[PDB]
């Protein structure tokens, strides 16, 4: 079947994607788009755009009749779901082929037979893969319950079925102990919860997310592509992917996927897939679930192949035969991929909302891949997902991959919301994670050794934040010079120059709550003598721009470093490969609003959300930390607190209303 | 058209004649007394 | 061990090649430099860069001591030294290895071994390499020194051991000459030198300077790749190198490479070496010496061969094993490199400093490469190598590559400074040296056709200058109508135009010795009608700029070409691939400052240098021609000559005193 034009029913990086592969073969690509994703690079990127309705994706993304619609309006011939949204959805996969249109993917029958985790593991047992697992029981004699937990094999956790935040919760380290540890748990889950039924779920041991890409055919024919490590995992979202997965021998890895590919023959799996294995510390290998679609992590795959997984995708759709045997297939280096988020790591990963107002990248090289499907001035959306971008190297040797990689995430700059770089390049110099100690529980287990605080600046460092103080007011000199008739006056010069005498200018600094007075001299020739305390600098340096970026080239006591430099607002943002520092500009009272309103009508809400629950009547005595009201937003419960200990004047909101992002929820009486 | 080439004036002065140093000598005195006393000013 | 930061102990071309190499890996990068280096390319090249002091090597790149400093301070792991500086220094190599630093080269123990020729020697031959040589005898008996003589067969040359200029010198063709001729040789030797010690050093032949780059790991394995032909050097300068040898067949590099392993093994080299050999006519060789470092001539090895020898030099000194197999290593096409000298060979190859004022390259391409640690407006140290940069090539074949080179050469262009480039020119074009019958006396052998004379330019070239000239007054008048607000004014045409006859401008231009008088009329259609002597010339054309340079396009009589122009004081120049042509505008006498001021004191110093030699009093009347004073300058003596026959005034400078380039030395009585 041609396939001349694909409509890609995606959008962002993996649109993005799907469309540079797409026109690099000569297929014409139509790209949908939400009110919300009007301006985005994939809309901008297609050769036909067509808009899907408003940004909630249940009304854009998610609505098949549209899609079908675009696709038969643009008389696209095939539809390439990407990752996530239809692409794992078999009414979806079914409404194509009704509709005459090539879905670029599974066939409808492999998305439902995989959607259900009972049927799939019944299909991989029969097809040799094991089957292995650690569950819940919801039958609830004390018989058989005890029964049970003797083949989970102890220890065991006893749970109560109903409630969260451990009540109900007994461990049980042998058989002698479980009559007495399920009798406590019983009677805490009917004091808490009203309910007795009890679950048992343990797994001795679940240590790696060890993962293989497989590829069929229509044809059926099946073929595997190594394997991935995506055990550095932070609430079961995959945070670190690396391939090949460390520490397996390319025999084991070759039984690996032979078990994997002769399920995929079992089901005559078409299009790319993935077997997911949990992997023991002895590297023995059970089968979890397998993914019915391209995963987000297929680029550290296609780095170690040189394949183009998407490429195969097409023609594989279009109904060609798989382009290399597995002869023809070999592996050469290491490659890794860190999943650039829009979250807050220090405040518990929350995902943060709002514009990449600089957005600076490292250069790309063919080790070096930025997947990016947002550019600077973007804002990132509550609606869609908070992944900024993917970072992906690859490198004759593992450890030597890890070194660019740390060394390229120092480039990549982000302002304007939070990011988890930094948690990222921690976690990569991690000395477990060097040598490839990788497990399920990595991050909670090194969870204090990943975070860490701020630390107090270097001299050297508000220096060299002050000398770009310094060249910045010279820049603005020299553009307010460029206008003016008297082009050559030696006023226009920055010299700070005085008859007989030095001129001396005290500057302040913040760093962090610490306030620096530096004491600057302009001296003759052009350098400047710093003294903070008693230490004095000799500082000279210059401002030169590469592409967009402003660098600051400076050498303090003779130590010459090079650094990008930003000043938003009132912060002055040096980056180095050493690393970055922040200093803040002192803001004048004058200028500062004199008198800010004061008064703030309760917690605005974290963020759109319905109200769950309601604990405060029209006038009500509170104290500070009295909750107020229960929010779910995005699946995420927050609960608003009373600020202060004055009595509640009114209520804007009841049970079950949607309340905007800072919109006021309680007014309290003034006092 | 401002391309022509013309004449400059002035003269290398002789470093090491002997009333060249004097003179240095002389007018740097009267200059660092000069800097000293604005300082006190 | 995990080296992610690199001090480069070295500075120019060598510290920029390591730092790239260096940030391919992405190994961060440390400099030093000198006071003289503060704006060198590598300096703005690391991450990091530190002083190490003044301009003098032996108070800054020759400090072990502040090179250590530096890599404590910088945290660096590892030094590379590049070459030369203290890449050969035992005592640095193993104060790296007491201070924990990695030195990136061969063992301390390797260093030392092969620094003392004797010693070298002993280990060589009991290696199985070859030991022959020809060597002078500290034995004064005529027994003994005939011994000697017959040993290194006839014909043999006497010398004394004390003295200079021949004296004492005798060639003895047979074994009956010899007592006649050594007699002959004492008695003379006593006469000049007081000495009647006798030398006897006479290697029958020393054709060719065949080398071999070996490659050693700290596990003892140990790989050659090739061998490299150095034999046209200039006072055992290399000049140009050329790898593969030509000549030689695989089967004998073969086996001149393992008896060479061998030696390489039996030291456990660890990192680069090279085994120098001296080949004869019938191509056997025997071993010279083994130099512990990376070859400056390396990069012909590298084109030849696909390998980086400073990457593999970084990942040995970490304690990886040799990447490729002797198997695995391939050798595809020939390859060239001429080394670009701040030399005048019109001038007996005297080093020249000053300023590149101008430094246009040859586009580089991957058989291309310039390994150039200089840049425009740089000036050459007296205190450093004079070299400029290094331009290598590699081609299918051999003659191919020599026709590259000579066309690249054309295109590198070097104003400011005296250069060995002309000399390359010609020495590349050798017929000798075209069919490879090349050895260690082939400068000495073709100096007569290698340096030639000035020739006069012809008419066509003048043609093209006053062009030029006339091209460059029409962008002086458009510069100037750029700023006027009477835009476009006729008058601001550079048409020379006349009413109802033609303009006809006299212009004269200095080839050489020789004024040229060139009639130039201007034309209606824009065209120019030149005359010289009786030979009209139609010309035509314009400025275009390509980068940064100028070029002119220009027809004459119908003959259309291209050509770089460059204008600078009052001379013309201009660079074609036929070749480069150097025209004077004549000065007028007016702006000629109309001031002669004779000849005021003596020779100014050829450069900073020690006195060594006075030979004139206070008042002392000398002739044209008597010398003055004698100076050795980076020991090279230079004898200071009387200018005129005037009677000394007085003398500036004492033996034993420093006297800096272009100070007076002498002062005479005025008459
Ligand atoms: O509703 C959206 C997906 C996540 C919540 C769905 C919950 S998880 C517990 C229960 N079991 C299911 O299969 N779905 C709901
Ligand atoms: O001193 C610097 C290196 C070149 C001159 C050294 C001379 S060469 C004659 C004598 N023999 C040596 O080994 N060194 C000195």
């Amino acid at each position: 079947r041609n396939i001349t034009k694909v409509l890609i029913a995606n959008r962002g990086e993996i649109a993005c994607r799907v469309m540079r592969t797409a026109k690099k073969l000569g297929v014409q690509t139509v790209a949908v788009y939400s009110e919300a994703d009007r301006n985005s690079m994939h809309v901008d990127m297609a050769d036909e755009a067509y808009s899907i309705g408003p940004a909630p994706s249940q009304q854009s993304y998610l609505s098949m009749e549209k899609i079908i619609q675009v696709a038969k309006t643009s008389a696209a011939q095939a539809i390439h779901p990407g990752c996530g949204f239809l692409s794992e959805n078999m009414e979806f996969a079914e409404l194509c082929k009704q509709e005459g249109i090539i879905f670029i993917g599974p066939p409808p029958s492999a998305i439902r037979d995989m959607g259900i985790k009972s049927t799939s593991k019944s299909i991989m047992a029969a097809a040799g893969v094991p089957v292995v697992e650690g569950y819940h029981g919801e039958d609830q004699s004390d018989q058989c319950l005890k029964e049970h937990a003797r083949r989970i094999g102890y220890p065991v956790m006893i749970k109560a079925v109903r409630g969260g935040g451990g009540k109900g919760m007994r461990i049980v380290r042998s058989e002698q102990e479980f009559q007495e540890q399920l009798e406590s748990a019983r009677r805490e889950a009917k004091k808490s919860f009203n309910d007795d039924a009890m679950l048992i779920e343990k797994f001795v041991d679940t240590p790696r997310h060890v993962e293989v890409q497989v590829f069929g055919d229509h044809h059926g024919n099946a073929v595997y592509l190594f394997e991935r490590d995506c055990s550095v995992q932070r609430r079961h979202q995959k945070i670190i992917e690396e391939a090949p997965a460390p520490g397996i021998k390319s025999e084991v890895r070759k039984k690996l996927g032979e078990a994997a590919v002769r399920a995929a023959k079992a089901v005559n799996y078409v299009g790319a897939g993935t077997v997911e294995f949990i992997m023991d510390s002895k590297h023995n290998f059970c089968f979890m679930e397998m993914n019915t679609r391209l995963q987000v992590e297929h680029p550290v795959t296609e780095m170690i192949t040189g394949t183009d997984l998407v490429e195969w995708q097409l023609r594989i759709a279009a109904g060609e035969k798989i382009p290399l045997s597995q002869e023809e297939i070999t592996l050469q280096g290491h490659a890794f991929e860190a999943r650039i988020y829009a979250e807050d790591p220090s405040n518990n990963f929350m995902p943060v909302a709002g514009p990449l107002v600089h957005l600076s990248t490292p250069r790309a090289d063919p080790s070096t891949r930025i997947e990016t499907g947002v550019r600077q001035g973007d804002e990132v959306s509550v609606h869609y997902d908070p992944m900024i971008a993917k970072l992906v190297v690859w490198a004759a040797d593992r450890q030597a991959a890890l070194t660019k990689l740390r060394y390229s995430l120092r480039q990549y700059n982000i302002v304007g919301l939070h990011t988890n770089i930094d948690f990222l390049l921690n976690l990569s110099g991690h000395p477990e994670f060097e040598a490839g100690n990788v497990h399920t529980d990595f991050i909670p287990q090194h969870h204090k050794q990943l975070l860490l605080s701020r630390k107090a600046a270097a001299k050297e460092s508000l220096c060299q934040a002050a000398l770009g103080l310094i060249l910045k007011e010279k820049a603005m000199t020299d553009t307010f010079t460029l206008q003016a008739h008297d082009q050559f006056s030696p006023f226009s010069s920055s010299s700070g120059r005085r008859l007989n005498i030095s001129y001396t200018r005290n500057m302040t600094l913040k760093d962090g709550k610490n306030n620096v007075a530096i004491a600057v001299t302009y001296n003759h020739d052009g350098s400047y003598s710093m003294q903070i305390e008693d230490k004095t600098f000799q500082v000279l340096g210059n401002l030169y721009s590469e592409g967009d970026c402003t660098y600051l080239k400076c050498s303090v006591n003779g130590v010459a470093s090079k650094a990008k430099l930003i000043i938003l607002e009132n912060t002055i943002y040096l980056f180095s490969k050493e690393g970055s520092i922040e200093i803040d500009i002192p803001v004048p009272k004058y200028l500062s609003s004199v008198s800010s309103q004061e008064t703030q009508g309760g917690p605005l809400a974290p963020m759109t959300g319905t109200i769950e629950k309601v604990f405060v009547k029209a006038g009500d005595k509170v104290k500070a930390g009295d909750s107020l009201m229960v929010m779910i937003a995005m699946k995420m419960e927050h609960t608003i607190k009373s600020p202060k200990d004055g009595t509640v004047k009114k209520v804007f909101y009841r049970e079950g209303a949607q309340a905007n992002r800072h919109t006021p929820l309680v007014e309290f009486e003034e006092e | 058209y401002h391309g022509d080439s013309v004449a400059s004036l002035g003269t290398q002065p002789d470093l090491g004649s002997a009333l060249y140093q004097e003179n240095y000598k002389q007018m740097k005195a009267l200059v660092n007394q000069l800097h000293e006393r604005v300082e006190h000013i």
